[PDB]
């Protein structure tokens, strides 16, 4: 019942719920000499307040309460969830309305601020229609929204976006099986293990703790960069582990189609085997927006393909996914069709590896010391040896 | 969702706002100053 | 007499001077949506205005009212006093690189404005310490596009025994140029393969100063720290009809200062950036292991200063140069010798890595600020435990 | 003119400016956010 409510009321006076297990609590707060009130969740346990969800970040409330209100959550009507169903808040900091199974009617996890917890869902819902996204704080003490966001694009090949207002300044670049070259996740971490559920009714991204000594999660600051922040034991603060973008190849098309960014030359900026920069002028002035063109044009069949190897996938727009094949099917395939103008696999580890297919030009491409994938590139059958 | 556009290195100037209108014959199209020390040209119509 | 200004006057009503070769024009102008009016140079043949240089860019004009005269020994500018020079016949004459000079009418200017710079380094101008005056002359950023007041960024010298640069806010050091290696710093990415400019370093009795020269006049070529502190050469080639950012600088989080810890180097290669040097081991392994590496590193087997040996780094921006003595009359092999004869020695470096030319500089102390490249860099000879190398 | 501090990724927190005090109590350390995601502890009287 210290969790959960029902016919009770929630004053700014005084009452908190809070979760099963310590972790998380539900309440009211006034951040900075703000006098703002706001509902939200944080970190119970921890000195310096972490808020992981709002209820209302920009319809700010010395008086302002929330119960229920027929089949509905009210909060005075500043905001509201549109038979006795209650309130409860669980062990992982999900504030639920059911009835006294998981047949939620309403979740916080579904209504996402700057963070993602474990086992919330970065990623659309194809049966409701809902994508869940993270929209950045305007700074530290004020939780209303900024002009970040990370989000899910749907799309046959989805990838992740962080835009500033409605502009792309970097990309995640698609689900390879194991990570997103741009969620640069340790994969032999102790503590954490991370899910891309893609199926018929939802696209997410989840990650799930390993060990309950450690805190994680996902924030996307005000400054516009997608953190990991662990809570160890061994310390009084959370530590970036790791921050996106971290280079200007990262930045969305740092460089011009069928070019790759490379953090280990200068210019950054290199042509695909096979492709010459289009406007030289630029290029020698290092503006590279041009791109390359290929230097000797397509005869479609008898065409050949440039193996890329470390290399971020390209803008997957124009991809098409068939998971029932492998390679040398999707060469094939990537053949046949005249405007293929690139293939690779969609999942590595898989023994059916799955083909991908871009028509159209190349984009937002940088390479790797380490790691990447494969990208088998269309040239001229003479180019083709290189 | 228009998709035209390109990032360089420096900061967004008048002139380079001129340069964003190149990307469609319609639409509202601007320059974006971006972290890094990078700007973007983006078309926010097409 | 389109180009110098004497007994007379010059005011917003209505005169300009304008260089030997059209490059330039001094004059009034204001910006934007302000009414402030400010004295400055700007190219002349550019419709989108580049200002190069501004007298009062602290002190604008109030009303729309102000005058630019010579007043005895003085450049003087006032609007019913606002800025001033202080200090035969004098001329204020402003030359075909874009100098505003006073001069005896009667080489030895009496006052220049290439040594009060603004955010802009022009060619032939000099970044750097004039050791006559004892003036530091750095690069100060605006605080915007529209405002050509004073902003929170500056590129200044630090004119040590080995001298480099520095990227401040304010007084935090943001960022450090590396030290001078004969044909350039780190920090400061020039092409030098440019067909049209060159570049020196001077370090001698008058100057300890960087500049660069146009070799081909059809280009126009600066530096300039924009309103965000980014260090940024644009190059204005008869080709465009826009400024192109040929560089930025810094440009990576393993161009900050101290991304890394001591005796760490910063990699854009690896997750995370640091990286011990060899024979060292994480300072706070509980931190590395969070990726926490404040700590940075610490040497794995104790000194005995007799019979210690190095480990080579290659291609390493070499480290902070606060402690370092260089001995440019000696050689390499000559340099290990000294190193080992002073256990303080930490690690030793060439000094100059054009061949054939040498040199030596020795640090003592903790090696801070490094980072490492695919290509160029330098050798960085670190001093280990006879067992560890 | 003061010299230790360190460089971190994130931006500041309020944990972060006493960790940086805890440098050279003595001195003035603050803690000063910078560009590409990163932030400065430095340290003024000394
Ligand atoms: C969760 O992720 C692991 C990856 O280590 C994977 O093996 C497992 O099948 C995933 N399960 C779900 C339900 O996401
Ligand atoms: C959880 O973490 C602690 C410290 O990080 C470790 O000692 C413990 O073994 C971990 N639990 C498991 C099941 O490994
Ligand atoms: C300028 O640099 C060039 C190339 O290193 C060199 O030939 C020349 O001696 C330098 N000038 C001075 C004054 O040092
Ligand atoms: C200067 O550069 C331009 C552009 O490349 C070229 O056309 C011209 O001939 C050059 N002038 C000289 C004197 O080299
Ligand atoms: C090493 O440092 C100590 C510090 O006081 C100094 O006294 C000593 O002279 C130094 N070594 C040499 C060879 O100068």
């Amino acid at each position: 019942n210290t969790l959960s409510s029902t016919e009770s009321l929630t004053i700014s006076n005084n009452r908190t719920l809070v979760s099963p297990g310590d972790v998380f609590e539900l309440g009211f707060f006034t951040p900075g000499s703000s006098s703002r009130w706001y509902l939200g969740i944080w970190y119970k346990k921890l000195s310096e307040r972490t808020y992981v969800w709002v209820a209302n970040r920009d319809n700010p409330l010395s008086t302002g309460t929330l119960k229920i209100s027929g089949n509905n959550l009210v909060l005075r009507s500043i905001w509201s969830t549109n038979s006795p169903v209650v309130a409860e808040l669980l062990a992982n900091g999900n504030f639920v309305m059911r009835d006294s199974a998981s047949g939620f009617l309403w979740q916080s996890f579904d209504y996402p601020t700057d963070t993602l917890l474990p086992e919330m869902k970065l990623g659309y819902d194809l049966k409701t229609g809902r994508n869940r996204f993270l929209t950045s704080s305007r700074n530290s003490d004020d939780p209303s929204s900024g002009d970040y966001s990370y989000k899910l694009e749907p799309r046959r090949l989805p990838e992740f976006y962080l835009l500033q207002g409605d502009v792309r300044e970097h990309r995640s670049g698609p689900w390879n099986g194991i990570q997103f070259s741009g969620i640069p996740e340790d994969q032999k971490s102790s503590y954490m293990v991370y899910n891309f559920t893609e199926n018929s009714e939802e696209v997410a991204y989840t990650f799930r703790m390993t060990n309950n000594s450690f805190y994680s999660r996902l924030t996307i600051n005000s400054e516009g960069y997608l953190e990991r922040l662990t809570w160890a034991p061994s310390s009084g603060a959370w530590n970036v582990f790791w921050s996106s973008p971290n280079h200007q190849c990262d930045m969305y098309r740092m460089c011009g189609p069928y070019s790759y960014c490379d953090v280990n030359t200068s210019p950054s900026c290199n042509c695909i085997q096979g492709f010459n920069p289009g406007n030289v002028q630029q290029w020698a002035l290092r503006n590279q927006i041009s791109g390359c063109k290929r230097r000797t044009r397509l005869s479609c069949n008898g065409d050949g393909f440039t193996r890329m190897k470390n290399i971020k996938l390209p803008d997957t727009r124009m991809a098409i996914v068939d998971r029932s094949i492998g390679l040398k099917e999707c060469e094939k395939r990537c053949l046949s069709d005249c405007n293929c103008t690139a293939f690779a696999n969609a999942d590595i580890r898989n023994r059916v590896t799955g083909c991908v297919i871009w028509t159209g030009e190349l984009e937002d491409m940088r390479n790797y010391a380490e790691g990447g994938q494969d990208l088998y590139v269309r040239l001229a059958a003479a180019d083709s040896r290189l | 969702r228009c998709t035209r556009g390109f990032r360089k290195l420096g900061k967004c100037t008048t002139l380079e706002e001129e340069k964003c209108k190149t990307l469609y014959p319609r639409g509202q199209c601007t320059c974006s100053d971006s972290k890094m020390n990078t700007h973007s040209c983006d078309c926010k119509s097409c």
